């Protein structure tokens, strides 16, 4: 069939490829004894204001995502590099859950490349965000009868903002080219405007609470983890190994590789894991590719 | 502002000639690559490594990885060609006598080395010496290190057992001081030169091997030639490997972190931005690699070519089988390649002369059969072209065409008769 | 060159037939079966050689060998925009 | 027996077939068939897979001139071999050894083949060799004497000097051979006497 | 009788030709200048083009 014919010749075919395929999967975890705190986060009382748009780092805690996405109290649910199904299997570094109120019409704008006032003046996100938008419509919370006042939004800036960057100044902005010294008037305007959500409102200016889950996955130990318990460790043998999200196929096997206490993993040439320090039981495992190579006939 | 050369007028006129009365045996290394490292990159894993959906996604674009493939082998295939055709020269394998009676010249250093477990020479040792899982996957080549010292030895024994006589058929055996007498013969020098001087030849030949020995032992750039193949072929994969850290606009390039990040909706969109950069970057490298074999098989035909006409064969090709008036070569095994040390003729010490075209005798203009007139002041001689030796000039030495009233330079001397 | 299976290997040195690597060669011999053995570099053969003795050929052969040289190949013609655009 | 010839033309089919095959690939389009895309879609949407086919099609097609002029490459330097032989060896006869053919090259006759050049190489083998005893030069009256042409052998009590590459064995003359010195210096020098035509000439 | 060497001159420069008029195609941009994508253009939109 390689040839394909119905005659082969006398000769030495290359056919197919050998592999010692995986006779078993194994998860190695860090012994993580933490829930991450996305109460705090998601079930907050009072969100910050979008240009003063809060922060928290999420670090050393392990988080079922399966109740987050199968929530239906969401109407934004957006992950951009990442789907909210697989977030269990996973182990990232940190994650950061930035926090804040907007409304309906602008919700769009919190997306990657997205351009706008909050895109520009008060939140902006990288090209390259990896991570997930949520919001839903908070009008039975941040909407006030005589009107809510509490969020505003910076509505003048000299320049847009860089990626992940708060300004929290109340300067008065300098239209022209008169110094304003601190005085409202001609040309002088105060770059927070508030929302003042009432619950009158349509639904492209009721209050939405958005919260950006960023996860970054660099090099550095993961802290961040799904629920997924760690298999025993098995050497020796053709396996699917995972070390904190580091999956692989390989043989484990000792090694007496002199690791330094501070160090993790080694590398080779081609920036694959040439050996891996337990994350549990802190010993160094060379990792050896199990077996392949031509087949020919 | 570099200096071409030396500046050198010749001592140029209508009748003067400079005739060399030494000579000296050079021993020149030439270095030539005769193959690369055969690869082969499995295309599925190298793009889609133990991915079905990336695979399944790879499937869209046809034959691409198939005829990459037919492409690496039908390189590895030439590569093996090339050494077969340049080593696999001879017929059978012959064998030096244990008694070494070469007339004083000295293989040694050449010959293979029993004590070695390989049948390689001590000059192969130096030079094997100096010279130093993503589907990539490098095939052996068909002929061992030692098949091709075993060839490179049996070319060495039969070209200094039996001169050019076994590259054309048998071979028939014939003193080694003879063999140099007809190579002189060959070059233009009376084998009576060849015999008068065999201890000087010799020991010059020794003192020129001894001295490739040095230069081995010592300095390793001339092996470059061999040495940068290498590294460029290393160069490439590297690229390739380190093509496989690039995100080509994917979130990752990892595919592992998008399949367990991504569901196949969203995973696939990220999943053909990495398989379009992978195939590209694929595909560039078999490119080049046809190129860099192409010019792998331009040197290596240009190498069998040279074993053919200068260690089979006594080349009357200018610089062809090294500088100087080319006497024999000898091969020598080389990692993914050859070496050929070219012993030439060079002329040594030259000597001024006064010279003519004829010579009258009886109203007769007398040319030399082989040879030149000269004159060294007062006397004339007829002497060999390439070897000042002269003699008187008889009859025996001339041949007589026409008369004197024709031939511009023509001198009056008494012609011998015996 | 790895792991044969199904060739029963021979101590005896044939010509290569089916080239396997390392000097390891197959071929399909005597009840046939696929056997696989170190491959015979020509025929070993060391020349008499002294340092008084001549071999000259008293006959001779006349040979006539065939060499075949590709010239030239297809002449072919790829229309671009009817290739990618047909129409 | 042309397998080299049969080997182009099986390069170049197979290049051909690939070149086709590939208008079958949709390369991310719905359709590998541009007329299906245009009686299905409208233009808005037509142009967006119409522009994925012509990106594959037209890398396809970059790939098979590369890979032709590759090709087209090697036959000329082949062609170029193929001249030169025909120069040196039908119109000449070469010196260079195995260029003509394996042995002493003495003619070559060209046949025309498809896409291609046969050359029948006509050459000199030596068949029935035989062993001799052999010496460098000879004394005969304290002068070493050396072959003018050919290589002085002995059949076991006679010496003579015949051509190098047939054994025509002749009596060792002052005609067959020359002089040069005395026999002090030659390595492996044999007594033996030099014939004098002119002596029996001048004596009767 | 000097085209041998005038032909290879003017493969260079022919193919040096292409290459800076490939620079004029727009590939599926609105524009084969990046200068006018550039001063027309936020980032995000510049970035597709
Ligand atoms: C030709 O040159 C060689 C050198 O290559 C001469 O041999 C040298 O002669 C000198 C003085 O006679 C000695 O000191 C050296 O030891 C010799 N070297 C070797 C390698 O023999 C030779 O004498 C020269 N002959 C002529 C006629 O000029
Ligand atoms: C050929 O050369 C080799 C080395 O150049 C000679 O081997 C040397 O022999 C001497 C004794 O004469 C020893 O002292 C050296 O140690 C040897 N060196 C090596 C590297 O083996 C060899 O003798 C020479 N051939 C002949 C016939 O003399
Ligand atoms: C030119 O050569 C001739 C012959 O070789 C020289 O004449 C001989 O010179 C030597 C001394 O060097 C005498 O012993 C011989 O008797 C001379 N022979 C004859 C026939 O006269 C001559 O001297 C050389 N001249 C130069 C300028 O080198
Ligand atoms: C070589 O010798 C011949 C004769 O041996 C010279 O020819 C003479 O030339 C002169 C002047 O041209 C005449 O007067 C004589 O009559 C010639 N001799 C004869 C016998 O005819 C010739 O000139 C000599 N060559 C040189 C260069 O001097
Ligand atoms: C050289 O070899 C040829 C054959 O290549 C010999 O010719 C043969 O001679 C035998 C006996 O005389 C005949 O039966 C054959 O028919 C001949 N063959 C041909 C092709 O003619 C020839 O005799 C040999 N010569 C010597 C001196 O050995
Ligand atoms: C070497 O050759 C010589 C010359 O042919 C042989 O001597 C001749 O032998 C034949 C044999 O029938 C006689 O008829 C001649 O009369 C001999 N001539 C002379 C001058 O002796 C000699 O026999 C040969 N030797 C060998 C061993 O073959
Ligand atoms: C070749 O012949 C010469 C002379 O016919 C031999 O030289 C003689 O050698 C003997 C033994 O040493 C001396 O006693 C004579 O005086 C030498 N003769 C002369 C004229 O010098 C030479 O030995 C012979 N060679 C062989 C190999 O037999
Ligand atoms: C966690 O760590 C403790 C020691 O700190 C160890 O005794 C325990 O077995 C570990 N638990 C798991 C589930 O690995
Ligand atoms: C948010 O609050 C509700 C009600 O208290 C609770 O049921 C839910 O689990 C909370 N979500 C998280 C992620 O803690
Ligand atoms: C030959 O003589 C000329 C005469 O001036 C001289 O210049 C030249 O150097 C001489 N040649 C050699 C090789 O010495
Ligand atoms: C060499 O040239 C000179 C003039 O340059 C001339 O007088 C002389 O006759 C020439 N010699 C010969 C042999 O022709
Ligand atoms: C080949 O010979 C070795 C000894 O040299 C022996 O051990 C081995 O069994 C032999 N194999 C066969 C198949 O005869
Ligand atoms: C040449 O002579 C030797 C003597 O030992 C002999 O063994 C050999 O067979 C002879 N050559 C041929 C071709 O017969
Ligand atoms: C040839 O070699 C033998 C080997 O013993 C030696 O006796 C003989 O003298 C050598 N002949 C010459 C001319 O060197």
């Amino acid at each position: 069939c390689t040839l394909k014919s119905f005659t082969v010749e006398k000769g030495i075919y290359q056919t197919s490829n050998f592999r010692v395929q995986p006779t078993e999967s194994i998860v190695r975890f860090p012994n993580i004894t933490n829930l991450c705190p996305f109460g705090e986060v998601f079930n907050a009382t009072r969100f910050a204001s979008v240009y003063a748009w809060n922060r928290k780092r999420i670090s050393n805690c392990v988080a079922d995502y399966s109740v987050l996405y199968n929530s239906a109290s969401f109407s934004t649910f957006k992950c951009y590099g990442v789907s909210p199904t697989k977030l269990n299997d996973l182990c990232f570094t940190n994650v950061y859950a930035d926090s804040f109120v907007i409304r309906g019409d602008e919700v769009r704008q919190i997306a990657p490349g997205q351009t706008g006032n909050i895109a520009d003046y008060n939140y902006k996100l990288p090209d390259d965000f990896t991570g997930c938008v949520i919001a839903w419509n908070s009008n039975n919370l941040d909407s006030k009868v005589g009107g809510n006042y509490n969020y505003l939004y910076r509505l003048f800036r000299k320049s847009n903002l860089k990626p992940f960057e708060r300004d929290i100044s109340t300067e008065i902005y300098q239209a022209g080219s008169t110094p304003c010294n601190g005085v409202k008037g001609f040309n002088c305007y105060f770059p927070l405007q508030s929302y003042g959500f009432q619950p009158t409102y349509g639904v492209g200016y009721q209050p939405y609470r958005v919260v950006v889950l960023s996860f970054e996955l660099l090099h550095a130990p993961a802290t961040v983890c799904g629920p997924k318990k760690s298999t025993n460790l098995v050497k020796n043998k053709c396996v699917n190994f995972n070390f904190n999200g580091l999956t692989g196929t390989g043989v484990l096997t000792e090694s007496n590789k002199k690791f330094l206490p501070f160090q993790q993993f080694g590398r080779d040439i081609a920036d694959t894991t040439d050996a891996v320090r337990d994350p549990q039981t802190l010993e160094i495992l060379d990792i050896t590719p199990c077996s392949f190579g031509g087949v020919s006939v | 502002t570099m200096s071409l050369g030396v500046e050198n007028s010749v001592a140029y006129s209508n009748n003067s000639i400079a005739i060399p009365t030494n000579f000296t045996i050079s021993v020149t290394t030439e270095i030539l690559p005769v193959s690369m490292t055969k690869t082969s990159v499995d295309c599925t894993m190298y793009i889609c490594g133990d991915s079905t959906e990336c695979s399944n996604l790879l499937l869209q674009y046809g034959s691409f990885c198939t005829q990459l493939n037919r492409a690496l082998t039908g390189i590895a295939v030439e590569q093996d060609k090339n050494t077969q055709e340049v080593f696999a020269q001879v017929k059978q394998i012959y064998k030096t006598p244990p008694i070494k009676d070469f007339g004083g010249f000295n293989f040694s250093q050449i010959l293979p080395d029993p004590s070695k477990p390989s049948k390689r020479s001590f000059i192969e040792d130096l030079l094997f010496n100096k010279v130093t899982f993503n589907g990539l996957t490098v095939l052996p080549p068909l002929l061992t290190d030692e098949m091709i010292a075993q060839y490179t030895s049996a070319l060495l024994a039969g070209t200094i057992t039996s001169g050019w006589t076994f590259g054309a058929g048998a071979a028939l055996q014939i003193p080694f001081a003879m063999q140099m007498a007809y190579r002189f013969n060959g070059i233009g020098v009376t084998q009576n030169v060849l015999y008068e001087n065999q201890k000087l030849i010799a020991n010059q030949f020794n003192s020129a091997i001894g001295k490739i020995q040095d230069s081995l032992s010592s300095t390793a750039s001339a092996l470059g030639k061999l040495q940068d193949v290498v590294n460029q072929n290393a160069q490439a994969l590297n690229t390739l490997v380190k093509q496989l850290s690039s995100n080509f606009g994917a979130i990752s390039s990892v595919l592992n972190d998008i399949l367990s990040r991504l569901d196949p909706p969203e995973a696939e969109v990220q999943i053909d931005r990495l398989i379009t950069g992978r195939l590209q970057s694929l595909q560039t490298y078999v490119t080049q690699q046809l190129i860099r074999a192409a010019e792998i098989r331009a040197s290596a035909n240009l190498a069998a070519t040279k074993m053919s006409e200068c260690v089979l064969g006594q080349s009357k090709r200018v610089d062809f089988c090294g500088k100087g008036y080319h006497l024999m070569s000898f091969p020598q095994s080389a990692p993914h390649g050859v070496v050929f040390l070219h012993v030439t003729y060079v002329p040594a010490q030259e000597k001024n002369f006064t010279t003519a075209p004829a010579i009258c005798h009886d109203g007769k203009a007398h040319f030399p059969r082989e040879g030149v007139f000269v004159s060294n002041g007062t006397h004339w001689f007829v002497t060999q072209r390439n070897f000042y030796e002269p003699q008187i000039i008889t009859t025996d030495n001339t041949f007589v065409s026409g008369n004197c009233d024709v031939v511009i330079g023509i001198v009056n001397n008494t012609v011998y008769d015996p | 060159a790895g792991c044969l299976i199904g060739a029963e290997h021979v101590n005896n040195s044939y010509e290569c037939d089916i080239p396997i690597g390392a000097g390891i060669c197959a071929s399909y011999q005597t009840s046939q079966s696929i056997i696989a053995y170190t491959m015979s570099l020509g025929v070993e053969n060391s020349v008499a050689y002294s340092n008084n003795s001549i071999a000259i050929p008293t006959n001779f052969t006349i040979s006539v060998t065939t060499e075949i040289l590709p010239v030239s190949m297809t002449k072919t013609s790829v229309d671009c925009t009817m290739y990618i655009c047909g129409d | 027996a042309l397998g080299k010839l049969q080997d182009v033309v099986n390069q170049n089919a197979q290049a051909l077939n690939t070149l086709v095959k590939q208008l079958s690939s949709n390369f991310g389009a719905i359709s590998s068939v541009l007329n299906d895309i245009l009686s299905r879609l409208d233009p808005p949407e037509a142009e967006v897979q119409i522009d994925r086919l012509i990106t594959g099609r037209l890398q396809s097609l970059q790939t098979y001139v590369t890979q032709q002029l590759i090709r087209a490459a090697e036959i000329r330097a082949s062609a170029n071999l193929a001249a030169t032989k025909m120069s040196e060896c039908v119109l000449g006869q070469s010196k260079r050894v195995d260029f003509c053919g394996k042995g002493y090259h003495l003619m070559s006759f060209p046949q025309s083949a498809p896409h291609g050049v046969v050359f029948l190489h006509v050459t000199y083998v030596p068949a029935q060799e035989k062993n001799f005893t052999t010496a460098p030069a000879i004394c005969h009256d304290g002068k070493a004497h050396f072959p003018r042409e050919g290589v002085f052998v002995s059949n076991g009590t006679h010496w003579f000097v015949t051509q190098r590459n047939f054994y025509e064995p002749q009596i060792i003359t002052t005609d067959n051979t020359f002089v040069s010195g005395n026999c002090d210096v030659v390595i492996g020098i044999v007594n033996n006497t030099v014939y004098d035509p002119l002596q029996p000439e001048l004596d009767s």
